[PDB]
């Protein structure tokens, strides 16, 4: 299924998922359409944030979903 | 005798000026504790001093334009964006938070 991504400018990304990916394949998704590290990508919806050992379907996230993405800062 | 209370009471406990090093030590405590009971004697005066004794006190040229001068230069700074590096990943992670649990939200919210 596809589903969309807002970072923090406002922008919103379109990608190609399945609910059985994991939030870390969906990290990586990110990173080779734009090119941000995933870790330091990080998932938020419905005020949850997305475990990368959690898969998109236990959050209920279903096609056409609109998750939001944070900057982490914590890898020197 | 012993050595109790007979020839061991001496172990750098006579005198200040039998030593240098306790004698600074002392002076360095004694006076480190004065800058906080000062730097909180100052600033607390100088509160209260604005509530009763508004009239001149000790230091107050700038009162306001310390507030205005300080926020006008620190608001005044790149402000068409809710920063980013500025904070941290909880801090933008309340952002987006913020906003996903703030998108379809139409009779299920935080009820008890």
């Amino acid at each position: 299924m596809q589903i969309f991504v807002k970072t923090l400018t406002g922008k919103t990304i379109t990608l190609e998922v399945e609910p059985s990916d994991t939030i870390e394949n969906v990290k990586a998704k990110i990173q080779d359409k734009e090119g941000i590290p995933p870790d330091q990508q990080r998932l938020i919806f419905a005020g949850k944030q997305l475990e990368d050992g959690r898969t998109l379907s236990d959050y209920n996230i279903q096609k056409e979903s609109t998750l939001h993405l944070v900057l982490r800062l914590r890898g020197g | 005798h012993m050595l109790g209370l007979g020839a061991s009471d001496f172990e750098f406990g006579v005198d200040p000026s039998a030593d240098p090093e306790l004698a600074l030590a002392l002076r360095v405590s004694m006076e480190e504790q004065r800058q906080r009971q000062e730097e909180e004697a100052r600033r607390a005066a100088a509160a209260s001093a604005a509530e009763a004794g508004i009239a001149t006190t000790g230091t107050e040229d700038s009162d306001d334009a310390l507030l205005k001068m300080t926020i006008s230069q620190q608001e005044f700074g790149r402000t068409g964006l809710p920063d980013l590096s500025s904070m941290t990943e909880e801090e933008q992670i309340a952002y987006a938070m913020q906003m996903s649990l703030q998108g379809a939200e139409f009779g299920q919210a935080e009820s008890a």
